[PDB]
Protein backbone atom coordinates (compact mmCIF):
# COMPACT_ATOMS: atom_id res chain seq x y z
CA UNK A 1 0.00 0.00 0.00
CA UNK A 2 0.92 3.73 0.23
CA UNK A 3 3.15 3.19 3.34
CA UNK A 4 4.62 -0.06 1.97
CA UNK A 5 5.04 -1.07 -1.72
CA UNK A 6 4.13 2.41 -3.10
CA UNK A 7 6.70 4.25 -0.87
CA UNK A 8 9.48 1.77 -1.92
CA UNK A 9 8.72 2.63 -5.60
CA UNK A 10 8.93 6.39 -4.79
CA UNK A 11 12.22 5.83 -2.89
CA UNK A 12 13.67 3.93 -5.80
CA UNK A 13 12.32 6.75 -8.06
CA UNK A 14 14.32 9.15 -5.78
CA UNK A 15 17.39 6.86 -6.18
CA UNK A 16 17.20 7.03 -10.00
CA UNK A 17 16.48 10.79 -10.07
CA UNK A 18 19.38 11.42 -7.64
CA UNK A 19 21.73 9.32 -9.79
CA UNK A 20 20.59 11.00 -13.04
CA UNK A 21 20.81 14.51 -11.56
CA UNK A 22 24.21 13.84 -9.95
CA UNK A 23 25.59 12.36 -13.23
CA UNK A 24 24.39 15.50 -15.12
CA UNK A 25 26.22 17.92 -12.79
CA UNK A 26 29.51 16.12 -12.03
CA UNK A 27 32.33 15.51 -14.52
CA UNK A 28 34.23 12.64 -12.85
CA UNK A 29 34.38 9.20 -14.54
CA UNK A 30 32.90 7.47 -11.46
CA UNK A 31 29.68 8.22 -9.59
CA UNK A 32 28.76 6.47 -6.36
CA UNK A 33 25.90 7.49 -4.11
CA UNK A 34 23.68 6.19 -1.30
CA UNK A 35 20.15 7.55 -1.91
CA UNK A 36 19.09 5.81 1.38
CA UNK A 37 21.71 7.89 3.29
CA UNK A 38 20.65 11.18 1.64
CA UNK A 39 16.93 10.65 2.20
CA UNK A 40 17.46 9.54 5.83
CA UNK A 41 19.45 12.67 6.76
CA UNK A 42 17.01 14.94 4.90
CA UNK A 43 13.93 13.19 6.50
CA UNK A 44 15.38 13.88 9.99
CA UNK A 45 15.72 17.58 8.97
CA UNK A 46 12.23 17.57 7.37
CA UNK A 47 10.70 16.96 10.86
CA UNK A 48 11.51 20.62 11.60
CA UNK A 49 10.29 22.23 8.33
CA UNK A 50 7.03 24.15 7.70
CA UNK A 51 5.15 25.46 4.65
CA UNK A 52 6.93 25.64 1.27
CA UNK A 53 10.24 24.64 3.02
CA UNK A 54 8.65 21.23 3.86
CA UNK A 55 6.84 20.96 0.50
CA UNK A 56 10.05 21.48 -1.55
CA UNK A 57 11.97 18.92 0.55
CA UNK A 58 9.13 16.39 0.06
CA UNK A 59 9.12 17.14 -3.72
CA UNK A 60 12.88 16.44 -4.04
CA UNK A 61 12.57 13.29 -1.86
CA UNK A 62 9.50 12.02 -3.82
CA UNK A 63 7.51 12.15 -0.55
CA UNK A 64 4.76 14.63 -1.57
CA UNK A 65 1.43 13.60 -0.03
CA UNK A 66 2.98 11.65 2.85
CA UNK A 67 2.58 12.91 6.38
CA UNK A 68 5.60 13.23 8.72
CA UNK A 69 4.18 10.40 10.87
CA UNK A 70 4.04 8.10 7.88
CA UNK A 71 7.54 9.08 6.56
CA UNK A 72 9.02 8.57 10.08
CA UNK A 73 7.30 5.22 10.68
CA UNK A 74 8.27 4.00 7.22
CA UNK A 75 11.93 5.08 7.81
CA UNK A 76 11.96 3.35 11.23
CA UNK A 77 10.47 0.12 9.73
CA UNK A 78 12.91 0.14 6.79
CA UNK A 79 15.93 0.65 9.07
CA UNK A 80 14.81 -2.18 11.41
CA UNK A 81 14.27 -4.56 8.45
CA UNK A 82 17.70 -3.80 6.91
CA UNK A 83 19.53 -4.21 10.24
CA UNK A 84 18.16 -7.68 10.99
CA UNK A 85 17.40 -9.43 7.63
CA UNK A 86 20.88 -11.03 7.30
CA UNK A 87 23.09 -11.63 10.37
CA UNK A 88 25.86 -12.93 7.95
CA UNK A 89 26.14 -9.41 6.38
CA UNK A 90 27.40 -6.39 8.38
CA UNK A 91 24.90 -3.49 8.16
CA UNK A 92 25.10 -0.16 9.89
CA UNK A 93 22.52 2.64 9.84
CA UNK A 94 23.45 5.33 12.28
CA UNK A 95 22.11 8.82 12.80
CA UNK A 96 23.28 11.76 14.87
CA UNK A 97 22.26 15.34 15.55
CA UNK A 98 24.86 17.85 16.76
CA UNK A 99 23.68 21.31 17.80
CA UNK A 100 25.07 24.54 19.31
CA UNK A 101 25.32 24.23 23.12
CA UNK A 102 23.14 26.84 24.87
CA UNK A 103 20.64 27.11 22.00
CA UNK A 104 17.12 25.88 22.45
CA UNK A 105 16.20 23.01 20.13
CA UNK A 106 12.53 21.90 20.43
CA UNK A 107 12.08 18.61 22.30
CA UNK A 108 9.33 17.09 19.96
CA UNK A 109 11.85 17.40 17.04
CA UNK A 110 14.63 15.75 19.10
CA UNK A 111 12.32 12.98 20.32
CA UNK A 112 10.91 12.17 16.87
CA UNK A 113 14.49 11.75 15.63
CA UNK A 114 15.59 9.69 18.65
CA UNK A 115 12.54 7.45 18.20
CA UNK A 116 12.25 6.83 14.49
CA UNK A 117 15.91 7.27 13.44
CA UNK A 118 17.69 6.21 16.70
CA UNK A 119 19.42 9.59 16.42
CA UNK A 120 22.26 10.22 18.90
CA UNK A 121 21.73 13.85 19.99
CA UNK A 122 24.61 16.00 21.24
CA UNK A 123 24.81 19.67 22.31
CA UNK A 124 28.36 20.79 21.42
CA UNK A 125 30.54 23.86 21.56
CA UNK A 126 31.32 24.39 17.87
CA UNK A 127 34.29 26.60 18.82
CA UNK A 128 36.02 23.79 20.77
CA UNK A 129 38.97 22.03 19.08
CA UNK A 130 37.31 18.81 20.36
CA UNK A 131 34.13 19.16 18.23
CA UNK A 132 35.39 18.60 14.64
CA UNK A 133 37.29 15.35 15.67
CA UNK A 134 34.23 14.20 17.70
CA UNK A 135 32.00 14.56 14.58
CA UNK A 136 34.53 13.09 12.15
CA UNK A 137 35.43 10.34 14.67
CA UNK A 138 31.74 9.37 14.90
CA UNK A 139 31.69 9.04 11.07
CA UNK A 140 34.80 6.85 11.17
CA UNK A 141 33.24 4.71 13.95
CA UNK A 142 30.05 4.15 11.87
CA UNK A 143 31.85 3.33 8.59
CA UNK A 144 34.64 0.91 9.74
CA UNK A 145 37.07 3.87 9.28
CA UNK A 146 36.25 4.06 5.51
CA UNK A 147 34.90 7.64 5.75
CA UNK A 148 37.10 9.36 8.33
CA UNK A 149 36.07 12.95 7.73
CA UNK A 150 32.73 14.43 6.73
CA UNK A 151 33.83 18.02 7.50
CA UNK A 152 37.12 19.89 7.01
CA UNK A 153 35.75 22.99 8.73
CA UNK A 154 32.84 24.21 10.86
CA UNK A 155 31.64 27.76 9.97
CA UNK A 156 31.61 30.12 12.97
CA UNK A 157 27.80 30.48 12.82
CA UNK A 158 27.02 26.72 12.58
CA UNK A 159 23.76 25.80 14.34
CA UNK A 160 23.18 22.10 13.68
CA UNK A 161 24.44 19.03 11.83
CA UNK A 162 22.12 16.12 11.05
CA UNK A 163 24.29 13.20 9.97
CA UNK A 164 23.48 9.77 8.61
CA UNK A 165 26.01 6.94 8.07
CA UNK A 166 25.15 3.76 6.08
CA UNK A 167 27.63 0.87 6.22
CA UNK A 168 27.64 -2.40 4.33
CA UNK A 169 30.06 -5.31 4.32
CA UNK A 170 28.94 -8.42 2.50
CA UNK A 171 30.61 -11.70 1.54
CA UNK A 172 29.70 -13.11 -1.88
CA UNK A 173 27.60 -16.29 -1.78
CA UNK A 174 30.10 -17.49 -4.44
CA UNK A 175 33.47 -15.85 -3.87
CA UNK A 176 36.17 -15.43 -6.46
CA UNK A 177 39.54 -17.03 -5.74
CA UNK A 178 42.43 -14.48 -5.69
CA UNK A 179 44.60 -17.10 -7.49
CA UNK A 180 42.17 -16.79 -10.51
CA UNK A 181 42.54 -12.99 -10.71
CA UNK A 182 44.64 -12.00 -13.76
CA UNK A 183 45.96 -8.77 -15.26
CA UNK A 184 43.65 -7.74 -18.11
CA UNK A 185 42.62 -4.64 -20.09
CA UNK A 186 39.63 -2.47 -19.08
CA UNK A 187 38.29 0.19 -21.50
CA UNK A 188 37.72 3.47 -19.63
CA UNK A 189 34.84 5.91 -20.23
CA UNK A 190 37.36 8.35 -21.80
CA UNK A 191 38.35 5.77 -24.47
CA UNK A 192 41.82 4.91 -23.07
CA UNK A 193 42.47 1.38 -21.83
CA UNK A 194 44.05 0.51 -18.50
CA UNK A 195 45.39 -2.73 -17.02
CA UNK A 196 43.40 -4.03 -14.05
CA UNK A 197 43.19 -7.00 -11.66
CA UNK A 198 40.40 -8.93 -13.38
CA UNK A 199 38.65 -11.39 -11.09
CA UNK A 200 37.22 -14.51 -12.72
CA UNK A 201 34.83 -17.36 -11.91
CA UNK A 202 32.24 -19.56 -13.58
CA UNK A 203 29.02 -20.13 -11.58
CA UNK A 204 25.22 -19.84 -11.45
CA UNK A 205 24.13 -16.19 -11.25
CA UNK A 206 20.91 -14.33 -11.83
CA UNK A 207 20.95 -12.99 -15.39
CA UNK A 208 18.78 -11.16 -17.92
CA UNK A 209 19.09 -8.89 -21.00
CA UNK A 210 17.21 -6.13 -22.81
CA UNK A 211 17.84 -3.92 -25.87
CA UNK A 212 20.87 -2.05 -24.39
CA UNK A 213 22.41 -4.36 -21.87
CA UNK A 214 23.21 -7.54 -19.99
CA UNK A 215 22.29 -7.71 -16.26
CA UNK A 216 23.81 -9.83 -13.51
CA UNK A 217 22.73 -10.39 -9.92
CA UNK A 218 25.42 -11.43 -7.40
CA UNK A 219 24.17 -12.36 -3.95
CA UNK A 220 25.80 -11.84 -0.56
CA UNK A 221 25.35 -13.76 2.69
CA UNK A 222 21.87 -15.30 3.08
CA UNK A 223 20.73 -13.83 -0.32
CA UNK A 224 18.81 -10.85 1.22
CA UNK A 225 21.34 -8.40 -0.25
CA UNK A 226 22.74 -8.47 -3.77
CA UNK A 227 24.64 -6.50 -6.33
CA UNK A 228 23.01 -5.78 -9.69
CA UNK A 229 25.48 -5.08 -12.52
CA UNK A 230 24.25 -3.34 -15.74
CA UNK A 231 26.69 -4.01 -18.55
CA UNK A 232 25.89 -2.05 -21.75
CA UNK A 233 26.38 -3.99 -25.01
CA UNK A 234 29.15 -3.06 -27.50
CA UNK A 235 28.46 0.48 -28.77
CA UNK A 236 25.93 1.21 -25.92
CA UNK A 237 26.77 3.58 -23.04
CA UNK A 238 26.36 3.76 -19.24
CA UNK A 239 25.04 7.35 -19.73
CA UNK A 240 22.08 5.93 -21.73
CA UNK A 241 21.44 3.26 -19.00
CA UNK A 242 21.43 6.00 -16.32
CA UNK A 243 19.11 8.28 -18.34
CA UNK A 244 16.58 5.49 -19.03
CA UNK A 245 16.53 4.09 -15.47
CA UNK A 246 13.17 4.37 -13.62
CA UNK A 247 10.91 2.12 -11.49
CA UNK A 248 9.46 0.43 -14.60
CA UNK A 249 12.92 -0.39 -16.09
CA UNK A 250 14.25 -1.52 -12.69
CA UNK A 251 11.14 -3.72 -12.10
CA UNK A 252 11.65 -5.26 -15.61
CA UNK A 253 15.29 -6.15 -14.77
CA UNK A 254 14.42 -7.68 -11.36
CA UNK A 255 11.48 -9.71 -12.68
CA UNK A 256 13.51 -10.93 -15.71
CA UNK A 257 16.43 -12.36 -13.66
CA UNK A 258 16.83 -16.13 -14.11
CA UNK A 259 19.50 -18.51 -12.65
CA UNK A 260 22.10 -18.92 -15.46
CA UNK A 261 25.58 -20.50 -15.79
CA UNK A 262 27.85 -17.52 -16.40
CA UNK A 263 31.58 -17.00 -17.09
CA UNK A 264 32.11 -13.83 -15.03
CA UNK A 265 35.04 -11.40 -15.31
CA UNK A 266 34.90 -8.46 -12.88
CA UNK A 267 37.67 -6.01 -11.93
CA UNK A 268 38.73 -5.48 -8.35
CA UNK A 269 37.78 -1.84 -7.91
CA UNK A 270 37.40 0.96 -5.41
CA UNK A 271 36.01 4.47 -5.57
CA UNK A 272 35.52 7.35 -3.13
CA UNK A 273 33.20 10.23 -3.99
CA UNK A 274 32.23 13.57 -2.45
CA UNK A 275 29.30 15.86 -3.34
CA UNK A 276 27.86 19.18 -2.24
CA UNK A 277 24.23 18.33 -3.06
CA UNK A 278 22.93 21.82 -2.14
CA UNK A 279 24.76 23.51 -5.06
CA UNK A 280 22.85 22.20 -8.11
CA UNK A 281 21.57 18.69 -7.59
CA UNK A 282 18.91 19.10 -4.83
CA UNK A 283 17.78 22.50 -6.35
CA UNK A 284 17.22 20.79 -9.77
CA UNK A 285 15.19 18.07 -7.99
CA UNK A 286 12.94 20.85 -6.58
CA UNK A 287 14.55 21.76 -3.23
CA UNK A 288 15.21 25.54 -3.37
CA UNK A 289 13.65 27.49 -0.45
CA UNK A 290 15.35 25.38 2.33
CA UNK A 291 18.80 26.61 1.16
CA UNK A 292 17.77 30.29 1.46
CA UNK A 293 17.12 32.88 4.20
CA UNK A 294 13.31 32.35 3.61
CA UNK A 295 13.58 28.71 4.91
CA UNK A 296 11.28 28.03 7.84
CA UNK A 297 12.24 25.41 10.46
CA UNK A 298 9.97 26.22 13.47
CA UNK A 299 10.01 22.58 14.58
CA UNK A 300 13.76 22.93 15.35
CA UNK A 301 14.05 26.43 16.83
CA UNK A 302 12.42 29.90 16.93
CA UNK A 303 15.55 31.35 15.26
CA UNK A 304 15.62 31.76 11.47
CA UNK A 305 17.84 28.94 10.18
CA UNK A 306 18.44 27.33 6.80
CA UNK A 307 20.42 24.48 5.21
CA UNK A 308 23.85 25.74 4.14
CA UNK A 309 25.29 22.41 2.88
CA UNK A 310 24.27 18.83 2.16
CA UNK A 311 27.60 16.96 2.14
CA UNK A 312 27.52 13.40 0.78
CA UNK A 313 30.62 11.17 0.87
CA UNK A 314 30.85 7.56 -0.24
CA UNK A 315 33.27 4.64 -0.39
CA UNK A 316 33.13 1.26 -2.10
CA UNK A 317 35.61 -1.58 -2.48
CA UNK A 318 34.82 -4.68 -4.48
CA UNK A 319 37.14 -7.69 -4.31
CA UNK A 320 37.26 -11.48 -4.43
CA UNK A 321 35.61 -11.91 -0.98
CA UNK A 322 32.72 -9.44 -1.40
CA UNK A 323 31.95 -5.73 -1.12
CA UNK A 324 32.46 -3.04 1.52
CA UNK A 325 30.51 0.17 1.02
CA UNK A 326 29.81 3.25 3.15
CA UNK A 327 28.08 6.60 2.88
CA UNK A 328 27.80 9.64 5.09
CA UNK A 329 25.34 12.52 4.57
CA UNK A 330 25.68 15.65 6.72
CA UNK A 331 23.04 18.38 6.59
CA UNK A 332 24.55 21.64 7.87
CA UNK A 333 22.28 24.35 9.22
CA UNK A 334 23.13 27.92 10.18
CA UNK B 1 27.86 -20.57 -20.27
CA UNK B 2 27.06 -16.93 -21.07
CA UNK B 3 29.99 -14.43 -20.98
CA UNK B 4 29.57 -11.50 -18.58
CA UNK B 5 32.90 -9.77 -19.01
CA UNK B 6 33.13 -6.45 -17.23
CA UNK B 7 35.95 -4.92 -19.29
CA UNK B 8 34.30 -1.54 -19.97
CA UNK B 9 32.11 0.98 -17.98
CA UNK B 10 29.17 -0.37 -16.03
CA UNK B 11 26.38 0.71 -13.69
CA UNK B 12 25.88 -1.16 -10.42
CA UNK B 13 23.57 -1.17 -7.40
CA UNK B 14 23.47 -2.79 -4.00
CA UNK B 15 19.89 -3.69 -3.06
CA UNK B 16 17.94 -5.57 -0.38
CA UNK B 17 15.15 -7.92 -1.53
CA UNK B 18 12.61 -8.03 1.32
CA UNK B 19 12.24 -4.21 1.35
CA UNK B 20 13.19 -3.75 -2.32
CA UNK B 21 15.34 -0.73 -1.38
CA UNK B 22 18.47 0.40 -3.25
CA UNK B 23 21.18 1.14 -0.64
CA UNK B 24 23.89 2.25 -3.12
CA UNK B 25 24.07 2.93 -6.82
CA UNK B 26 26.78 4.11 -9.13
CA UNK B 27 28.72 4.08 -12.36
CA UNK B 28 32.31 3.00 -12.90
CA UNK B 29 34.13 4.58 -15.87
CA UNK B 30 37.64 4.05 -14.41
CA UNK B 31 39.04 1.24 -12.24
CA UNK B 32 40.98 2.45 -9.17
CA UNK B 33 42.80 0.59 -6.37
CL1 LIG C 1 1.53 -0.95 3.56
CL1 LIG D 1 10.89 -0.32 -7.88
CL1 LIG E 1 6.25 12.71 -5.35
CL1 LIG F 1 39.40 15.53 12.48
CL1 LIG G 1 34.08 20.93 4.92
CL1 LIG H 1 28.99 18.25 -6.39
K1 LIG I 1 27.55 19.90 -8.46
ZN1 LIG J 1 8.99 4.39 14.82
ZN1 LIG K 1 30.82 4.02 -21.89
Amino acid sequence: GPLGSEKIEKDNAFAFDLLQTTRKHVTEANVFISPLSVSMALNMTLNGAAGVTADEMKTALRETGYTMEDINEYSHSLREALLKVDPSTTIGMANSIWYKQGELVKEPFILANRTHYDAEVKAVDFSSPATLPAINGWCAQKTNDKITKILDYIPGNAFMYLINAVYFKGIWVTQFKKSDTKRAPFRKADGTTQEVNMMAQKSTFGYTTDECCQYLEMDYGNKAFSMIVMLPNEGQTTRDVIEQLDNKHWSMIIKGIRPTQVSLRMPRFKTECKYGLEKKILPEMGMNVPFTETADFPGITDAAIFISRVIHKTFVQVDEEGTEAAAVTAVEMK
Amino acid sequence: PINFHINKPFVFAIREKSTGVILFIGEIGEVKE
